[PDB]
């Protein structure tokens, strides 16, 4: 019999929630009796990584971001030609021995902008601007590494830490101001929310508290307002919808305080149909389609087909709006905006037809999954060319492939097909050719896929037993115990007790495979 | 015709087959065998499987001295009829809890409306019934029973004799048994209107008493006036079927009273520049939409124009229009409901002027 | 500038790009980056040739909308479409499967209207009196119905 | 006519929400272009102010907390003899070079306990323990200042700041742990929520994040549980109910993330039930609505039930912890009673209301004057008597402005005499309370010397326009729109009397 498949596809939703989503990005094994305390206070380290930079290097980073990366910061900070004055003021106020809170806020904002500049610059321009040598003079690592060898990410993470250190010098908890939130919306474009998810959740809770301090709900200005007040409300609305997007991209069992009062498209105090659609709320609408799909992962109920068909209709509507974006390609900012919107709309299409395949098994759903996987392959391989390799550095290409190359692996364990194997070979070709800036995270993904490849072999050599009621095989036990182990590793009761307390060949094959390929290797 | 390959055919294509096959299951009728088809049970299993977005016209009737579910055609001819245990058994077959069942008053007799409500109350449930179709002894008999009607979400009211007594706020009388009991008005999520001519005559069309409206349907009405109608807090939708010449909001008279500029000079102020990017997808071909020029206005004045547009337009998501054949006062809608596919006009060749305000950046 | 579709059997067909924009998939598979061949699996080449001929017919026809649920009900049974889909049943279902895969709403609507006219006018008390995929029907219940038939 | 009295008593709800609660205690006038961003991050300050404390002094602090302060820390840390081991570990580990995060959490907890010891200690033992001279050697102030001048408040603020500095060395953002919530609830016993208000709001939002990290929503022990887990869930329930209490004691416009999901071992449950009754009373300050009579009658019936429960409580004379608990519980239930009959007087004008207000006001005065003797003087240092006496003297002065009575006048003289006799550990809040009482008395003199007029529809008097402009100015001062604009870019004789009163008796003097 081949009727074990629908319950196993329904088990994929639980496995995708706990292994691929939570346990790979959003779980950090902490142990408070072993972490070193912050007695350095990041003072010597960020003192070095602040006086390492020079002035001409900073203005070249600003010119690079001015002519390339505008689709990321243009909703957050606005127009960056205003910020050249702030860079001049930083390089003039660097010699001052008494700083103000406002000046240090502007300095933290431009250091976050520099962190994004370091994250999205290709290795050739970064080697022509910066020098490899004094970092190896300082960091004490191996003196043979280059920028393409894994030292660009170290400089990016240390610039993010220096932005956070300049936030620490403000007493940012005692002075709530908007330059926290904007700075986090520049730091939420790197892999900073995936490096330290605990610190990202704490800063994001501070950003939610800082935003809700202003008590602004409607960003449509009124008729009895200062013109400055109306421009302030427009910029605050753009910051708000970018903050909602960067807020949904970190959800899970460690993020309890939601900002999600934004009502999704036609199932809620902020109904998102009333704003004039700029880039930021368009990105939020695509993230809202994503969040309306991926709430049924850990839930036991099944999604209605009414909802999935509404998602299909609105998916085609925003698909056509991306075509009718209509900007000038000579400035190439619209090129990167078009890539972001097109990759997100292909991701949401893929998740829609994955849920079509799993929950209801509709007309050629697997074939549409293969088709949109090939579309994602096309949209990533097309940017293997020159001058636009860094387009493959926006973090959503790390998420979506992690959703794809797991699932097409998992289905390959149980249903043998011809197109699926060639698609898996294409994904295995694509996974190694992703940029090396995702580092260890990228490495972990390959390990997961490799484990699933080995999980095909144990499916083949072992015969499926039968009890009449339910089915029994070691693959089922191992896939169950993976979710059991990672749900055990997200239980903070033992942290509470460390706080204020005083403290059959079936089983053999399962213990052999879990002793050989442990799932806890993917935990951060 | 082979009904065994048609059933192994997948779900949504078979849904699209039944989508064009709503009421006419046959074509005078041999109603004995027509119920026990596999195709009719397939229709109702798929119809229960989505939300009820197909035919959905399931009535409680008292036929052959028995209370049973019944489906009527588009011309109100009886197609199928189920005993409730049968329909429960095959809904359980589909799902491997019913709550959406319509209730006419117009397609029934009051001497059996009283017995239907009495035995339906005292028998097991007096629940699982969503819509209540009004449009006078039987009406007052139904009003006394709606306090125990736990899960209803819809009210349809037919022509103007029954409307102004029940729905509008104008009365505030001393008859508690005649009107609603204010617990039924809390869960009243949709309201449809039909078979009338004027909604706002002999007073004012004010919906302020009815909390929690997320939709509204105006169908087959002669003359309405949006300038007279006010709307509740947390109001979402606005759908209008085939109507005659109607008046719209006073938005253009408020822009004209803002810039202090004349009518003919405003007719040279409405640009028609950005009509070839995305509005070609709208497939209008009769209404050429027009916007305001960016060079002929400041930034803050344009934001104030948007603020004037959102006044008397406070909370609305989508406006749906069938053939209206005339609109008097100068359609000028916001782009935030126009740039997405929310403001939807479908069959209007007689309408010509659509103005749209907002940035298309 | 021509666009090549690929069938399931392997025969590569060639249409124009403006012709291929009748499909709501070529319009979103070719619009990746402007700085040519679309595979269509599990479609026999005769079926894709008929779909291509249908797309070549209605090059300048105004179909109603995508979300107009009442214009689909008030059905225009087109003359060339009613002449076109007059084939046997399996060819018709393969055309409808191809139109669902190619995301072409008007051909899907026309095929489902043809199948709806077929299923509407079935033989009264001959095929409707024979239920044939009999499940969730006991022999006791079937015997009760056949005893209630007299 | 004399119709201004009910609308003016309804205006008192607005004035009591803004001026006596948000303006005096919960508003900090900030300026970001002039405030020194401390690049040192208080390392030079707290390094000295932690080298000032000595070991035997700290153990005498812990002994004083064990003897006299149990009814405060029992909600947060339970028993303090269990904490002596952690104090020993800190004093042994202090001489090291490296440190661990869990140790610094225990250090933040015991430094918060030290702050609670300093804030409630009487002045004679505090003078016998600590010197005065190195404080003025560091701060550079007068050598002739004493503890009653205000140096004890300065030492309390510096210990709170050094506890926060130890929290900042933990990177408590990136490491959530339950000792943050306990070390904040010990710092919530003082007037640290009134020195730095929005810093306390940020710490409380961090504590809400840290609590909801655990995902425990029901605190009842099951059968298949580890008993350690059941003890942990009972203790976490205690921390949750007291955290709801300290959350309600910091509400307002500058704190929107609230924990109040609960609606309406014996002591903490009694304490939260009294505070929740207080919450259901004072939820009608900012609102424009009015409570029903059935609501106030149910509050009165439950008030009599908890009055009998406090009458069912005991007291011990050799155990001062029991008298401290008894005074706190009886003062809380008397404050809730006074607010209930104040709402009776304001909203419905029911007979036998003002006599009940004077009665419970004299009960409050008797509970304070009973502690004016020896051996129990520190009972008046809890923040609830500052809040309660602020509301009482504000409402009695506002009532004396517009309604004259001899018993009310003698009550006002008693409140005014007791106001200057409150201890000097409240300091600037006490001085601004005296300034607000003096401003309302001069407003009474202005009400006396100026005729009330009427144009035929509504009344007109300078007192009304001044009391309205106070609320309008403080609602203007509690807006962050100007800070948002500065963040985005760098962009008649009647009127004469009103302007002279606003120019002489300014409203911005009660701010911070």
């Amino acid at each position: 019999s081949k009727e074990y498949l629908p319950d196993l596809l329904l088990f994929w939703q639980n496995y995708e929630y706990w292994i691929t989503n939570i346990g790979l990005y959003k779980t950090k094994q902490r142990d408070l009796t072993r972490t070193p305390a912050n007695l350095d206070t990041d003072t010597e380290e960020c003192m070095f990584w602040m006086n390492y930079l020079q002035k001409d290097q900073s203005f070249q980073l600003m010119n690079f971001a001015m002519e390339n990366l505008g689709a990321l910061y243009f909703g957050s900070i606005g127009d960056i030609s205003e910020l050249y004055l702030r860079v001049e003021q930083y390089w003039d106020r660097r010699a001052d021995k008494n700083h103000s809170v406002d000046g240090k806020y502007w300095d933290a904002l431009i250091w976050s902008v520099f962190t994004m500049c370091i994250y999205y610059m290709p290795v050739e321009k970064l080697a022509e601007i910066f020098s490899v040598y004094p970092l190896h003079e300082y960091l004490g690592s191996n003196k043979r590494l280059n920028w393409e060898d894994g030292m660009q990410l170290v400089m990016c993470q240390n610039f993010a830490r220096c932005s956070l250190f300049q936030l620490k010098q403000c007493d940012f908890m005692a002075h709530p101001d908007i330059r926290l939130v904007q700075a986090y919306l520049i730091l939420a474009t790197t892999t900073f929310p995936y490096d330290e998810p605990l610190l990202a959740n704490s800063l994001l809770t501070q950003c939610i508290h800082t935003f809700k301090n202003f008590h602004v709900d409607d960003f449509r200005p009124l008729l009895n307002d200062d013109p400055v007040e109306s421009i302030a409300k427009v910029t605050l609305g753009r910051i708000f919808y970018r903050l909602c997007g960067c807020d949904y991209l970190q959800s899970g069992p460690r993020k309890p305080i939601a900002l999600h009062t934004e009502v999704s498209s036609l199932l809620p105090n902020v109904d998102v149909y009333r704003e004039e659609n700029s880039t930021e709320v368009l990105y939020w609408k695509i993230i809202s389609l994503d969040r309306d799909l991926d709430q049924y992962l850990n839930k036991s109920s099944k999604p209605p087909l009414k909802t999935l068909d509404a998602i299909r209709r609105e998916l085609d509507i925003f698909q056509y709006k991306v075509d009718s974006l209509e900007e000038d390609f000579r400035s190439n900012n619209s090129r990167f905006q078009k890539f972001i919107a097109l990759f997100q709309i292909s991701t949401v299409s893929w998740k829609l037809f994955k849920m079509y395949l799993i929950y209801y098994d509709t007309a050629d759903s697997l074939l549409k999954v293969i088709h949109y996987s090939k579309v994602i392959i096309s949209l990533i391989v097309n940017n293997f060319h020159a001058k636009s390799e860094f387009f493959n550095r926006h973090p959503m290409v790390m998420q979506t492939i992690t959703r794809v190359v797991s699932f097409i692996s998992f289905y390959q364990i149980f249903v043998e097909s011809a197109a699926v194997k060639q698609l898996l070979v294409d994904l295995t070709e694509l996974t190694a050719n992703l940029p090396t800036i995702f580092g260890s995270k990228l490495d972990k993904l390959v390990y997961l896929t490799e484990r699933l490849s080995k999980l095909k072999l144990l499916w083949d050599k072992v015969q499926l037993l039968d009890s009449g009621d339910s089915f029994y095989h070691p693959v089922f036990k191992i896939l169950q115990n993976d979710i059991k182990i990672i749900e055990l590793k997200n239980d903070e009761m033992f942290s509470l007790i460390k706080g204020l307390g005083s403290l059959s060949d079936f089983r053999t094959i399962v213990e052999e495979f879990q002793s050989e390929y442990n799932i806890s290797d993917i935990l951060s | 015709f082979n009904p065994v390959r048609f059933l192994e055919l997948p779900i949504d294509i078979r849904k699209e087959v039944y989508f064009h096959l709503d009421g006419n299951f046959c074509g005078l009728e041999y109603a004995f065998w027509l119920r026990y088809d596999c195709l009719v049970l397939d229709c109702f299993k798929v119809n229960h499987l989505y939300d009820g977005t197909l035919i959905d016209a399931l009535e409680w009737t008292y036929l052959d001295n028995e209370l049973r579910l019944a489906y009527f055609n588009k011309a109100s001819m009886l197609e199928v009829w189920y005993t409730f245990k049968e329909y429960k058994k095959w809904v359980i077959d589909s799902v491997a809890n019913v709550s959406n069942i319509q209730f006419n008053i117009d397609n029934l007799t009051p001497q059996l409306v009283d017995k239907c409500l009495s035995i339906l109350e005292q028998k097991d449930l007096f629940a699982t019934i969503g819509e209540v179709q009004f449009g006078s002894i039987s009406v007052i008999r139904t009003i006394r029973s709606m306090e125990s009607m736990k899960s209803l979400r819809k009210i349809t009211v037919r022509g103007e004799k029954l409307y102004e007594l029940l729905i509008n706020f104008h009365g505030f009388r001393d008859n508690p048994g005649k009107t609603i009991s204010y617990i039924v008005k809390r869960r009243i999520n949709e309201i449809r209107l039909s078979r009338m001519n004027q909604i706002s005559r002999t007073g004012l069309a004010d919906f302020t008493r009815w909390d929690n409206l997320q939709k509204l349907v105006l169908s087959r009405v002669a003359y309405i006036d949006l300038n007279s109608i006010v709307f509740p807090k947390n109001f979402k939708s606005l759908t209008m079927k085939r109507v005659s010449k109607i008046k719209w909001w006073n938005i253009e008279e408020n822009i004209l009273k803002e810039l202090k500029v004349d009518k003919r000079t405003f007719k040279s102020l409405y640009i028609k520049e950005d009509d070839s990017k995305f509005t070609k997808f709208f497939n209008l071909r009769h209404t050429r939409i027009k916007e305001l020029d960016k060079s002929e206005i400041n930034q803050i004045t344009y934001l104030r124009c948007q603020a004037i547009v959102w006044l008397s337009f406070r909370t609305l998501n989508h406006i749906k229009l069938q053939n209206v054949s005339e609109v008097f006062n100068n359609i000028i809608v916001p782009r935030a409901l126009f740039d997405s596919k929310r403001v939807e006009i479908y069959r209007c060749e007689k309408i010509s002027q659509v103005l749209v305000i907002g940035s298309r950046s | 500038s021509n666009v090549v579709l690929v069938s399931g059997e392997g025969e590569r067909f060639t249409v124009d790009k403006k012709i291929a924009e009748r499909s709501l998939l070529l319009k979103n598979y070719l619009n990746d980056m402007h700085d040519i061949v679309m595979p269509v699996p599990n479609v026999r080449s005769s079926v894709l040739q008929k779909v291509i001929e249908w797309a070549e017919h209605h090059r300048d026809s105004n179909f109603p909308d995508e979300d107009d649920d009442d214009s689909r009900k008030s059905a225009p049974v087109d003359s060339w479409d009613r002449e076109f889909l007059k084939v046997d049943q399996e060819m018709l279902y393969e055309i409808i499967l191809a139109a669902n895969y190619l995301n072409i709403k008007p051909l899907l609507d026309a095929g489902c209207k043809v199948v709806a006219e077929m299923i509407r006018g079935r033989s009264p008390e001959e095929i409707r009196r024979t239920f044939n995929i009999v499940n969730d029907f006991t022999p006791e219940e079937e015997a009760a119905i056949r005893r209630e038939n007299e």
